[PDB]
RNA sequence: UGUCCUACGCCGGCAGGCGCGGGUAACCCGUUGAACCCCAUUCGUGAUGGGGAUCGGGGAUUGCAAUUAUUCCCC
């Protein structure tokens, strides 16, 4: 292979800071709420050769790569695959991102303590669950 | 801080 | 005009059956070279490479294997080629090219005419 | 310390895999990644490359270890 | 307030076999499973609870021993103490908590607070 | 000319009547190929694009091999180790959708032949086509 | 004739020391195509030293518990650690094998005598069979430290090792094991 | 081993559902189509794609009842 002048070292993607030397689906799967599993099928939906590295892709393609990221469901993604399918407020089949993990999960806790059951209890004392 | 309803049983979860 | 041995080793159990030939060496409809373990392969050319083509000119050999694994199914396969070629010399051909090839084989090789008595045990 | 490699070549780099490398007797992933800190996928693209290209002969090629040989 | 992206009084309204859709997998398959004789009844008695109360005041507790108990829409305002072996928990029946069973709401054992060891 | 399946490389024989299958042009392909996982023990999405056409031709191989086999023996064959996490593994079997569109997707290219025995054989004509690409490959195996 | 997965010769082996010619089985009659046998080898005391010094480098190179079964695995690493050997090298890799084992295998080393308590040990001699098993063990040892986190294949390293300890520098493991034993020995007396 | 063991087809991403047959058994499961192992692809010495615990969501069976996760599947 040769050497790529339009090389980003890394990239900045959804307050991630992401290792742009990796390969492509584990450089996506660095940030949080996309394992290797999603970042593969993103990619084969956005019509990328799963070959190259990170670093030495052109804008466009990063930015469809995001935009297939953000909404999955209307670009052919099945609603089976996804992370949250039924939201407890809106019900809505959603893929949620690295900043929305942790705000639902800040959400879901929070309404558990409100609701005061035994695993909001259990998660407030801080013991085992499951 | 005691809830209205809740028991001793209870109030010492919380 | 053909012979019938059958070759164990463990639980695998390999039977040849040779007759009149062109000199063509088959087992379970596959060539000898198309066996999966080919790391394994000279094991189970040792007959052949050993004691040449010349030999093997006018002998159709076929070998149908049952049982073990895959390294013991290879060692039923040449052992059951090596008594068929045997029991062939021995019915229609004279005998001293028996106690030649028998003393060729025995020197390279014991496990290739008698079995290993050992199996799996309770 | 930790190791870092390149998964990218370099000129310099570059210059040492179509000069340095085919003088080595025998190649080897393992020892052009060691010698000169690549990566070692980059490693099998280079001797890949260079087998294509046909600077280098090959001995064996194998699931776990490839051997290449230096051109006379 | 919404739940699934609906809201409290269209929970109320609609029709039981709607529900079939709208909850999780354990509750649907409890659901279609049927009710027992004894969560109907304690449906009609905290439905004759809510009936019978002021407009200004809460309802008054029902108690009961029911721990799998399925929190229906219907029973949204209701007052109800439930028993945990020993001992009976009052609460609010709140509609953001309909997908959860009574019997997690009063619980069976108390957290461990370790002391100093004994002898081994 | 007289040559047989058996006789040839199976692992080439399946990657040539893969590529004569994707050459050929039709065939029934499922739109979440690109979605799919393969067994529920595997772990992710195969790396080869085109791996709908390498399962088709590796069945209709076993299917001449050992004809009159159904959607649950093609499952039981490429079944394999479910990792169970810190469990002790297991045998799994394969995705029966899989197997069971591959068979309906070979069989509307007329090569499968439903049996009255029960499970599925093949045709005549898939015969010889695979006599050959057999040949093909004995071809190019013996001169190269 | 009879060559090691049909390309290697043994007539061209020759062994420098005579204590351990006896031993190392591979000159004639022990030639064989594979180093796979799967003998009754180790049924009666000393018929392992009947046994293909390639055969007894195999065994010795499953030691370790993950790979305690595995033999075609073991097998295709000492072909390809051949070919490693003669890339570099261009002798016989049977060659550089034997005397490998020459020069890895102690010659004395110490035991304990007396009671226990006694924690002085003194200087015996080493059986040549003995020898011929600690240097195999010792070689495929330092096959193993040399290639647990590091991108050399384990032929590699493997063929580095017996070129090593057939050269008799101070790189192979096995030689500043036997190095480290006789001048324990020597100190011991 | 089996009157719950399952063959076949269809609906299914997958756990699984539906219509059908055999087997009270050297007959049907079952030539028990096992896993290691073998051959190719990617990875390339770092808490890594090793390792999977712990958690967040959904779905389906078992059972009068799974909330203190019975079990299994999918991110």
């Amino acid at each position: 292979l040769v050497i790529p002048e339009k090389f980003q070292h890394i990239l900045r993607v959804l307050n991630t800071n992401i290792d742009g030397r990796r390969k492509i689906a584990f450089a996506i799967t660095a940030i949080k709420g996309v394992g290797r599993r999603y970042a593969h099928v993103v990619l084969r939906k956005a019509d990328i050769d799963l070959t190259k590295r990170a670093g030495e892709l052109t804008e466009d393609e990063v930015e469809r790569v995001i935009t297939i990221m953000q909404n999955p469901r209307q670009y052919k993604i099945p609603d089976w695959f996804l992370n949250r399918q039924k939201d407890v407020k809106d019900g809505k089949y959603s893929q949620v991102l690295a900043n929305g993990l942790d705000n639902k999960l800040r959400e879901d806790l929070e309404r558990l303590k409100k609701i005061r059951a035994h695993r909001g209890l259990r998660h407030f004392w801080g013991l085992r669950v499951r | 801080k005691v809830p209205k309803g809740t028991s001793s049983y209870q109030a010492e979860w919380i | 005009q053909s012979v019938q041995v059958f070759g164990r080793k463990k639980t695998a159990t390999a039977v040849a059956h040779c007759k009149r030939g062109n000199g063509l060496i088959k087992v379970n409809g596959r060539p000898l070279e198309m066996i999966e373990p080919r790391t394994l392969q000279y094991k189970l050319l040792e007959p052949v490479l050993l004691l040449g083509k010349e030999r093997f000119a006018g002998v159709d050999i076929r070998v149908r294997v049952k049982g073990g694994g895959h390294v013991a199914q290879i060692y039923a396969i040449r052992q059951s080629i090596s008594k068929a070629l045997v029991a062939y010399y021995q019915k229609y051909v004279d005998e001293a090219s028996k106690k030649e090839i028998k003393d060729i084989l025995i020197q390279y090789d014991r496990t290739l005419l008698v079995a290993d008595p050992r199996r799996c045990e309770s | 310390d930790k190791l870092n490699n390149l998964v990218l070549f370099d000129k310099a780099t570059y210059d040492k895999l179509c000069k340095e490398v085919p003088n080595y007797k025998l190649i080897t992933p393992a020892v052009v990644s060691e010698r000169l800190k690549i990566r070692g996928s980059l490693a099998r693209a280079a001797l890949q490359e260079l087998l294509s290209k046909g600077l280098i002969k090959l001995v064996s090629k194998h699931r776990a270890q490839v051997i290449y040989t230096r051109n006379t | 307030f919404t739940y699934r992206g609906v809201d409290l009084d269209q929970l109320l309204d609609m029709s039981y076999e709607q529900l079939m859709q709208l909850y999780s997998a354990r509750q649907r398959r409890r659901l279609n499973r049927g009710l027992r004789r004894k969560q109907h009844s304690l449906l009609k008695r905290l439905r004759k609870a809510k009936k019978e109360a002021p407009p200004m005041e809460k309802p008054e507790v029902v108690k009961t021993h029911l721990r799998d108990m399925i929190i229906l829409p219907e029973m949204v305002g209701s007052m109800v103490g439930v028993y945990n072996g020993k001992t009976f928990n009052q609460v609010e029946i709140k509609p953001e908590m309909i997908g959860h069973y009574l019997g997690e709401f009063s619980i069976t054992y108390k957290p461990v607070k370790h002391g100093r060891p004994g002898i081994g | 000319p007289g040559v047989t399946v058996k006789d040839v490389n199976q692992q080439e024989f399946v990657r040539a009547l893969a590529a004569f299958l994707k050459k050929s042009g039709k065939l029934k392909v499922p739109e979440w190929v690109d979605t799919v996982k393969l067994a529920k023990h595997k772990e992710l999405a195969p790396y080869d694009e085109n791996w709908f056409y390498t399962r088709a031709a590796s069945t209709a191989r076993h299917l001449y091999l050992r004809g009159g086999a159904g959607v649950g023996s093609m499952t039981k064959i490429y079944g394999g180790r479910q990792r169970n996490g810190v469990m002790p593994s297991h045998f799994s079997r394969g995705s029966k959708s899989v197997a069971r569109r591959v068979l309906q997707a070979l069989e509307g290219l007329k090569m499968v032949e439903k049996d009255q025995d029960g499970g599925r054989k093949l045709t005549p004509q898939g015969q010889r086509d695979l006599d050959r690409i057999a040949g093909q490959v004995a071809a190019a195996n013996k001169k190269h | 004739d009879i060559k090691l997965f049909g390309k290697w010769s043994t007539d061209d082996v020759q062994i420098n020391d005579i204590s351990l010619q006896d031993y190392i089985a591979v000159k004639e009659k022990y030639a064989k195509y594979l180093p796979h046998s799967a003998g009754r080898y180790a049924a009666k005391r000393f018929r392992k030293a009947q046994c293909p010094i390639v055969e007894r480098l195999t065994n010795s190179m499953m030691m370790h518990g993950r790979n305690n079964g595995k033999k075609l695995m073991t097998v295709r690493i000492v072909k390809h650690a051949f070919e490693i050997i003669h890339l570099l090298t261009g002798e016989n890799p049977l060659q550089v094998l034997v005397n490998a084992i020459i020069n890895s295998g102690p010659r004395e080393d110490s035991t304990r005598i007396g009671r226990a308590g006694t924690v002085r040990r003194q200087a015996v001699d080493v059986s040549p069979l003995r020898r011929v098993n600690q240097a195999i063990w010792l070689l495929c040892t330092g096959a193993r430290e040399a290639a647990f986190r590091n991108i050399k294949t384990i032929a590699e390293c493997l063929a580095d090792e017996l070129i090593n300890a057939a050269k008799g520098s101070s790189n192979s493991y096995a030689i500043k094991k036997k190095d480290e034993l006789e001048r324990v020995a020597k100190s011991n007396r």
